[PDB]
RNA sequence: GAAAGAAUUAAAUUAAUAUAAUGGUAUAACUGUGCGAUAAUUGUAACACAAACGAGUGAAACAAGUACGUAAGUAUGGCAUAAUGAACAAAUAACACUGAUUGUAAAGGUUAUUGAUAACGAAUAAAAGUUACGCUAGGGAAGGGUAAUAUAGCGAAAGAGUAGAUAUUGUAAGCUAUGUUUGCCACCUUCGACUCAACAUUUCCUCUUGGUUGUAAAAGCUAAGAAGGGUUUGACUGUUCGUCAAUUAAAAUGUUACGUGAGUUGGGUUAAAUACGAUGUGAAUCAGUAUGGUUCCUAUCUGCUGAAGGAAA
RNA sequence: UAAUAUUUAAAAUCAAAUAUAUAUAUAUUUGUUAAUAGAUAAUAUACGGAUCUUAAUAAUAAGAAUUAUUUAAUUCCUUGGAAUAUUAUAUUUUAAAAUAUAAAUACUGAAUAUCUAAAUAUUAUUAUUACUAAUAAUAAUAAUAUGGUAAUAGAACAUUUAAUGAUAAUAUAUAUUAGUUAUUAAUUAAUAUAUGUAUUAAUUAAAUAGAGAA
RNA sequence: UAGCCUUUAUAAAUAAUAAUUAUUAUAUAAUAUAUUAUAUAAAGAAUGGUACAGCAAUUAAUAUAUAUUAGGGAACUAGUUUUUUAAUAAUAUUAAAUCUCGAAAUAUUUAAUUAUAUAUAAUAAAGAGUCAGAUUAUGUGCGAUAAGGUAAAUAAUCUAAAGGGAAACAGCCCAGAUUAAGAUAUAAAGUUCCUAAUAAAUAAUAAGUGAAAUAAAUAUUAAAAU
RNA sequence: AGUAUGAAAAUGAUUAUUUUAUAAGCAAUCAUGAAUAUAUUAUAUUAUAUUAAUGAUGUACCUUUUGUAUAAUGGGUCAGCAAGUAAUUAAUAUUAGUAAAACAAUAAGUUAUAAAUAAAUAGAAUAUAUAUAAAAAAAUAUAUUAAAUAUUU
């Protein structure tokens, strides 16, 4: 019909970009957590520097942040597998897999955890 | 403590809920920088749009004027009137 | 230790529910019984749900009366969700509201009720066809996609093959390719003959080759390479096709807008005439039949066939 | 260690890493085949094309432009530092060796963002100018906003007519060319043609008020 | 007509949008086996029955040298045994648009708090245009798990969106053009030349496989693991 | 189809400058050599203007469409003419005049000044009082209204 010339693989450059994006997302989360921790420290009664130093850093309480922190639910880039950085689970593909770059707004969308065996 | 939150990706193409969230966050345009007090709610909000946003924790916030001043380039000259 | 009572726990559930299906229901709405035929009453209904409006749905509360209940209370029909129809014009009752000079009346209004528009927001009380003699405004409110079917090929091998699946054959089921058939989609608005052919190869002949208890030879069968050359004249039919005749080494299959109508023809085929069969009460109609029967174009550009002029040699 | 019959797996198992008490245990995370054939039609090969697979002997020198996993020299500790190596340069010493320096921020890439100016509108601060001065005009500073069909809203300009109306052939009107002002307009200069000269500037009123689309 | 848009304005106006707290459990500390504070874990107030998961009940399917109920056939002298036929029971295994006993995420959604106020909501007086949409992705119905098909659902873009990339490109990937300027970050995409920009590391490939549109069953050859 | 005038365009011929006979596509824009022309401050190593070396970028315009370079509509070019106007009303807004009145002022009349009801002889002191409607003995209940040392809406 109408030619949408989009390849089934990604170029190395694309892959690298994807990786970078993933890393950035992780970093954002990390930063958020750090901020929360330092706020907690300040509330308790410490300085900024002191808070930064502290061995026992506080985990976040809010559900979403906690979930993000868990690597079971939301892996970090170094943890993540090759097969999940550049492919998603498609319920109706051959091999039940599909290049992430096919997913509508893949540059914004985050999607790490494919199914366990698929 | 304060978050320095930047909109690093355009809202164009992003679902309207997410757009709304971003608007609430006080982020008007791409590349726009906001300094938000750190409380859990704000953090939660940021989490939702994490893929659009670049964040970093800082000691103190900055008023827009201050930010502008910081931005300004060095005019490599000193005028003398005669 | 016994008897009786009160029970409690488990199971409750597809039984039953006026009626479809769903959700509910034993704390029963389900069943039985007493009383009662009364809440299948009368004025105000806030506020919600739903919702374009018209409509719809639940409903607290205030007041008037009634039923059952020791009382608490409960009852504004049905366990819930269907069971319906606007206005207009008529008709019947109540109201005491206006009464066109006044009084009566008539007439209108208010309240209550009646019959339907099922194309079910209902154009009128009242309405079917045909046109190939037609006309106006408009809209498009073979190609492209697909490959079900078709053709072609593969994988596996039931079975044929005087024996033995795999010389040759190859059920039904599997996996594909083509876009040559019959379809589907709705992006987009003519079959043959003559002439000239160009291209393809899934090769009909000719050239090379492998297999062939089924290669003794000769004829064949089947497969690989191969597109250089070649691949028909008649009777019939508008026919492409098809049936024959005579040949031929062979009489291959396609693609090219099912090549080619600003190159020809117009026999078929969708106009006006007419007739026959059929259908219709009829005008007329037909996946009918038959005779007749209308388009034209001096070539601007591309292109191609030739022939010159200019030019840088 | 040969032959042997399956399987193409990190579930289990092992290895490595992260988080919890922590030299262990617990929990999570990651790590397990490749070629060839099968393969195919019609204007012309068809990764967009050129083209790309490396080799001693020799290059101050090429070594995938494919596929998979990565990095921004390589290794360790926790963006940094260190070491190692490489390259380049300088200086000394005998084409080498030593010392110092630098490079390690890969790069391109939009009308994105910033910077750099300009315009407009709004919000908040000003400064100057002039007697709803709590205003207007202009200029600053900070911020936010400025794609747009159907459509809504606001503001201007050209043309022509009516009311008011100086002026002047060194003037005017129209035209051409070159300038000027953020410029559908007007103005300046030169040139050509009129014309004893504006329905002229400006404010109103109005419109047969603007044409590549019938 | 409502929906979506605009103009002007109103206020004992923050009602709007977004998130957080809200629950359960464990550990520690303090008071009276309870309450508070701190830390940690848990898909964490309330609403729900899709995926997934399941075979319970309902609807369906399979297997028994198992048990029972009768029948057919059979041996010896009606009784009996075996071979079974069907049904029911038992045990095991299975699936479904209109089965869900378990059961996500997304979702609907509440009060307070925090952030958005040059901001959002509500209301009042006025105006419109629109009511043949398209594609992409996801989950579907119809079709044959055909269609650049058709019908709806969710999101985006196009419609009305120029710019960079996808060779060319409405709908893809990034990004919204007030006007310039061109120094610095860059997005998606790329970096032998065409053509703006590149150097490395480890493997694999010898087919030009492949190099921005992956063609299947199967066959052959090799390689690992047991 | 008046008379003058007429450097308005389309269109033709001709001359000058420049580019052009190895080059391929909305004929422009941006970059950028070269040649020519003009300039009474080109002082020049100058400035403008003209011109298809050369390079890059660049699917005409309208209409109608889900969507057009389309091989969809429309146009041979230029000049002239060619389309939201008027009357009588109504409702909203803004500003002006007057204002518990306004316009007209011959008398009328229009709107406002009181809400409600089908209509009738009914009709205004914080609201919980009052008015009208259905109801009624009167209240309640529903709807809308009026009503707060003063100077009316
Ligand atoms: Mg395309
Ligand atoms: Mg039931
Ligand atoms: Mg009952
Ligand atoms: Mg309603
Ligand atoms: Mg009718
Ligand atoms: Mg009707
Ligand atoms: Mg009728
Ligand atoms: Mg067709
Ligand atoms: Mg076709
Ligand atoms: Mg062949
Ligand atoms: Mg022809
Ligand atoms: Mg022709
Ligand atoms: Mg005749
Ligand atoms: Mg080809
Ligand atoms: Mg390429
Ligand atoms: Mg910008
Ligand atoms: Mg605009
Ligand atoms: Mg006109
Ligand atoms: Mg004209
Ligand atoms: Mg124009
Ligand atoms: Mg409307
Ligand atoms: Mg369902
Ligand atoms: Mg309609
Ligand atoms: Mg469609
Ligand atoms: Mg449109
Ligand atoms: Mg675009
Ligand atoms: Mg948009
Ligand atoms: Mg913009
Ligand atoms: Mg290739
Ligand atoms: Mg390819
Ligand atoms: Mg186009
Ligand atoms: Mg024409």
């Amino acid at each position: 019909g109408l030619l949408w010339k989009i390849p089934w693989r990604m170029s190395t450059h694309q892959k690298t970009r994807q990786r970078e994006r993933l890393r950035n997302v992780d970093q954002v989360i990390k930063q958020l957590t750090l901020g929360l921790h330092v706020q907690r420290c300040q509330d308790k009664g410490l300085t900024y520097q002191e808070a930064m130093e502290s061995k026992k850093k506080y985990k976040p309480r809010s559900k979403s942040l906690r979930l993000l922190n868990k690597p079971s639910v939301f892996p970090k880039e170094n943890q993540m597998s090759s097969k999940d950085k550049y492919w998603t689970f498609d319920k109706k593909a051959v091999g039940y897999r599909k290049g992430i770059h096919k997913v509508p707004k893949w540059t914004k969308i985050s999607i790490r955890k494919a199914p366990k065996f698929f | 403590v304060f978050y320095k939150v930047t909109l690093s990706r355009s809202l164009i193409g992003v679902p309207h809920t997410t757009k709304s969230i971003v608007k609430s966050l006080g982020l008007g345009k791409r590349g726009s920088i906001v300094y938000k007090k750190v409380n859990p709610a704000i953090a939660g909000s940021l989490a939702k749009v994490k893929e659009l946003v670049k964040v970093e924790v800082t000691e103190h916030e900055l008023t827009p004027s201050q930010q502008r001043e910081l931005r300004k380039s060095n005019p490599g000259f000193i005028v003398e009137k005669r």
